[PDB]
């Protein structure tokens, strides 16, 4: 068994994520596997929900 | 509401390894307990992490820092479990 994470959002989305050297040694890479993973992730989500101006449009001329 | 969740579930060589990790972890988050909450523990050789949140962008900073400290942890075993 490898490290591993799971996602959930209030829309409906869930994500699961699962990627000598040592046992933990490994285990350190994996987790900067998922690490990444869930940056790559959630940036992505982040980039998707921006694609207020307007609002703060609206609050000036209000006090205007 | 803190609805963007993520759980974390690590595992090691055995229920002590898991047990001081977690022990060692003490976390302390930049992040408004308002808008970011962590939860860890471990159950035999797991340790587990989970996150809530208000939005994804605040999860991604709260979980990488987290993740950090518990490489940390895994690196500083590695070294001691082998001499």
């Amino acid at each position: 068994k490898l490290p591993v994470a799971q996602y959930s959002a209030p829309d409906g989305v869930e994500k699961s994520f699962a990627p000598q050297l040592t046992y933990l040694g490994q285990l350190r890479t994996q987790l900067t596997g998922l690490q990444d993973d869930i940056n790559e992730f959630l940036t992505g989500r982040m980039e998707l929900a921006k694609n207020a101006d307007e609002k703060r449009i609206q609050e000036e001329i209000n006090q205007l | 509401s803190l609805d963007h969740t993520l759980e974390l579930k690590i595992p090691f060589e055995t229920e002590r390894q898991a047990t001081i990790a977690t022990k060692v972890l003490s976390p302390d988050p930049i992040l408004k307990p308002q808008d970011f909450q962590v939860d860890y523990s471990s159950e035999k050789n797991v340790m587990l992490v989970q996150f809530r949140s208000i939005d994804d962008r605040v999860l991604r900073v709260g979980v990488s820092s987290i993740i950090d400290s518990i490489k940390t942890i895994v690196e500083a075993m590695d070294v001691l479990s082998h001499h």
